[PDB]
């Protein structure tokens, strides 16, 4: 994944250790929708890298950009590689962290939920980290990260914490800590149970 | 100079190589890999490590470092402890040659254990056979019932009850002249058939140029058909000659399946007549066979190094020992020779006797190239 | 162009025949390939067939498992799987390269690809819990609320705010596949904090393939 604004020159690079003629086909997948194989796109070649130039970007050639690595021909074994997303510049900004209880719903269903959201965040990397009873946790947060905006461009983050009710109970305080380029500390967005 | 050359040349070569060849061959003791394909090599691991453990007395012996006590212990006990491990590494080298020769050469053989042969009963049964059937001399060897005998000098022909040891360490070199002399046939048969299997490879790759060379130049349906047949054949014949090779090839038998498709593909586009599109499908494999020799020269080197990699150690660990050995015994038996050549022929002998167990320090590269499963540790290491 | 048929669920182990109907052309003279994308992965070729001479090519995966066939008369190339996996949950495409060799090109056509989500879970129910505000949490006069989907099946689910009267600032988040089986997403909305006391917020989740609709309030607990 690489960023770039409208109207700058970019290059995505595919790596494959074939040294026959450049016969690499680029495909630009726009999100939610089929493929799209590949005057602005250009192809090039540097020793074992393929490469896609795209002389100037414009608001349609935001996509993921997938090579078919050579040796995919003698008529058929079609190796796609890992594949390039094309992004927004939109000049960082810190995300907005908020820290969600479980509700007493979901606690009445023999589990917990905690939520963090980063609201509203660029670029794409941030760290969340799930603090109980300052204790880390591992594994049992799933995180989901909403696609580029279309106003603003920028994205949202859900980081879910998933405990069982005897397991939330067990502790008092919890604890979302957000590292993001943006953000000159981690910020810890907490609550104590029972504490409204 | 006979009791100070050997200090200053064979004790401090020793010396040097009990520090390294220990230390690279305790690598490959984990064996966190294979079940029953492999575990020949870990035998040799461990007799290697059993060498290279028992080596240090040597050395604390021969300089005369040691007292008169240690030299017994090393005449009783480590002399023993090492030319076992290094005659049942010696057998252990002949049986990965039989894996390989049976492995690659002829299909079956059957045993009671896996189908090229019982590794786990002959893994169990060599090391027994070896450790005190082959040299009862462990506890029979408590001095000739008398120490004391030149205090610290002559504390190694000190043993009792006929000295036996001459009877296992002349079968000792001979099961050696077995191995070795097995080894002029497992190898080299497994060369004759690796150059066979190769030969036919470039032979069909050669007709299989020609005959796109003659697509290429092609100008009716009847050249084409007539190209593409041959090609098809050609492919087949080598898909099916690749399957005798040698194992480090089982891709091959993976690939050629999209090759004699394409043929297929193009020989329905000269059948059917449409000669001038059909020639543009056999141009896909122009692309096909770019990238087949790509990886063939690819795996030729990895088979070729492979294959003649034991061999070499082989060759130049043990085998030079027992050409000097040769000599030495028969110069032992014929007094008539010269002492100072006596004493230039001690030195090759135990020189000689140092390359031989410099086979503990060149195991790995044995380890490295023909274990797959060493390569991913070493990668993930 | 192509229409791809036939995706849907399926449980494990089972079998489905994915029928790619071709149209503007015959696939006689044609080889038609399958680009499976898992969800939030990138394309991986599946099968190839070229009906012409009846070559057919597999990916090292899925050889065995699947088998492709054409059929001219109705001019639709048929993926058969059998012995389904957890893992071959993905969008399917029946891509079609310009030449059936397509001398140099790649896969030129390609279909609106189909869903084939591979899951045991039972078509279960949306279960919409409230992530309540609180006065911490505000920075800037904003405090972000919002509600919970979560233990639902199968996909997709579509959460409102208000029946579509609150849309701005709403970040609805893709629904991840739980170690459970079942998905789970949220809708959260960051609102001002003075307009909390004035403004009612509900959110709506509709869940379609069970035919549920959960209007949650979600508020702040005093």
């Amino acid at each position: 994944s690489l960023s770039a604004s409208v109207g700058d020159r970019v290059t995505i690079t595919c790596r494959a250790s074939q040294s026959v003629s450049s016969a690499v086909a680029w495909y630009q997948q726009k999100p939610g929708k089929a493929p799209k194989l590949l005057s602005r796109f250009s192809g090039s070649r540097s020793g074992t890298d393929f490469t896609l130039t795209i002389s100037s970007l414009q608001p349609e050639d935001f996509a993921t950009y997938y090579c078919q690595q050579p040796w995919s021909w003698g008529s058929a074994l079609i190796t796609f590689g890992q594949g390039t997303k094309v992004e927004i510049k939109r000049t960082v900004a810190a995300p907005s962290v908020f820290i969600f209880p479980p509700s007493d719903s979901q606690l009445k269903s023999g589990t917990a939920s905690v939520v963090c959201l980063l609201n509203n965040f660029y670029p794409r990397e941030a760290k969340v980290q799930w603090k109980v009873d300052n204790a880390l946790q591992s594994g049992n947060s799933q995180e989901s990260v909403t696609e580029q905006d279309s106003k603003d461009s920028t994205y949202s983050l859900s980081s879910t914490l998933t405990l069982s009710k005897a397991d939330y109970e067990k502790h008092k305080v919890y604890a979302c800590e957000v590292t993001h380029q943006g953000l000159s500390s981690p910020v810890t967005k907490s609550f104590n149970r029972g504490e409204c | 100079i006979t009791q100070q050359i050997i200090p200053v040349l064979y004790c401090m070569v020793f010396i040097a190589g009990i520090l390294l060849n220990g230390v690279s061959g305790w690598i490959f003791f984990y064996v966190p890999s294979s079940k029953s394909f492999i575990i020949y090599l870990k035998n040799i691991v461990i007799a290697d490590f059993v060498m290279s453990l028992t080596f240090p007395f040597k050395i604390l012996g021969d300089s005369g470092l040691g007292p008169w006590q240690l030299n017994v212990f090393v005449c009783r006990v480590s002399a023993v402890l090492f030319y076992v491990n290094m005659y049942v590494s010696i057998v252990f080298f002949g049986l990965i040659s039989f894996d390989r020769y049976y492995k690659i050469v002829k299909p079956l053989w059957t045993s009671f254990i896996q189908s090229v042969s019982y590794s786990k009963l002959l893994s169990v049964i060599v090391w027994m056979l070896m450790l005190l059937l082959a040299v009862p001399n462990i506890i029979l060897t408590n001095q000739s019932v008398r120490e004391v005998t030149q205090i610290k000098c002559i504390e190694l022909k000190s043993e009792l009850g006929r000295k036996w040891h001459k009877a296992s360490n002349y079968i000792f070199v001979a099961i050696f002249w077995i191995v070795f002399l097995l080894l002029i046939v497992f190898y080299t048969a497994i060369t004759k058939k690796i150059f066979k299997s190769h030969a036919d490879l470039e032979d069909n790759w050669e007709t299989l140029n020609d005959n796109l060379k003659v697509i290429e130049k092609a100008d009716n349906a009847a050249q084409v058909k007539d190209a593409l047949t041959k090609m098809r054949a050609a492919a087949l014949d080598a898909q099916k000659a690749s399957g005798s090779g040698s194992p480090e090839m089982k891709d091959f038998r993976h690939g050629f399946d999209i090759l004699v498709g394409q043929i297929d593909d193009a020989l329905k586009l000269a059948n059917e007549g449409k000669v001038k599109e059909a020639q543009a499908a056999a141009e896909q494999l122009k692309t096909t066979r770019n990238a087949y020799i790509q990886k063939y020269l690819s795996v030729k080197k990895k088979s070729s190094r492979n294959i003649f990699s034991i061999v070499f150690v082989f060759f130049v660990c043990f085998v030079p020992y027992h050409i000097a050995r040769i000599p030495y015994t028969k110069s032992q038996t014929e007094a008539h020779y010269s002492c100072q050549s006596k004493e230039i022929l001690r030195y090759m002998k135990e020189f000689t006797l140092l390359l031989s167990a410099a086979n503990v320090c060149l195991d790995p590269i044995i380890y490295f190239f023909l274990c797959q499963p060493f390569r991913e540790i070493l990668c993930k290491k | 162009q192509l229409v791809e048929s036939g995706g849907g669920l399926v449980q494990p182990g089972g079998s489905l025949r994915l029928s790619c109907a071709a149209s503007g052309f015959n696939i006689y003279y044609s080889s038609m390939h399958w680009v499976r994308q898992a969800p939030g992965k990138g394309l991986e070729w599946v099968a190839s067939i070229s009906p012409y001479s009846g070559s057919t090519y597999y990916a090292d995966s899925v050889k065995g498992r699947f088998t492709i066939s054409a059929d001219t008369s109705k001019n639709t190339a048929y993926l058969q799987m059998n012995s389904l996996r957890a893992e071959d949950t993905a969008v399917y495409y029946c891509a079609r390269p310009w030449y059936p060799w397509s001398y140099w090109s790649g896969l030129d056509y390609w279909g609106q690809g189909t869903l084939v989500t591979v899951s045991s879970a039972s078509t279960k129910g949306p279960s919409v819990f409230p992530l309540a505000p609180s006065s911490k949490s505000t920075s800037g006069g904003t405090a972000a609320l919002g509600c919970l989907v979560k233990d639902y099946f199968p996909e997709p689910v579509t959460v409102s705010w208000n029946s579509g009267a609150l849309t701005s600032g709403v970040h609805t988040f893709p629904a991840v596949l739980q170690s459970s089986g079942l998905y789970s997403l949220s809708s959260v909305v960051t609102v001002p904090s003075s307009s909390l006391g004035t403004q009612t917020y509900i959110c709506n989740v509709n869940h379609k393939p069970s035919n549920t609709k959960v209007d949650k309030k979600v508020e702040p607990k005093s």
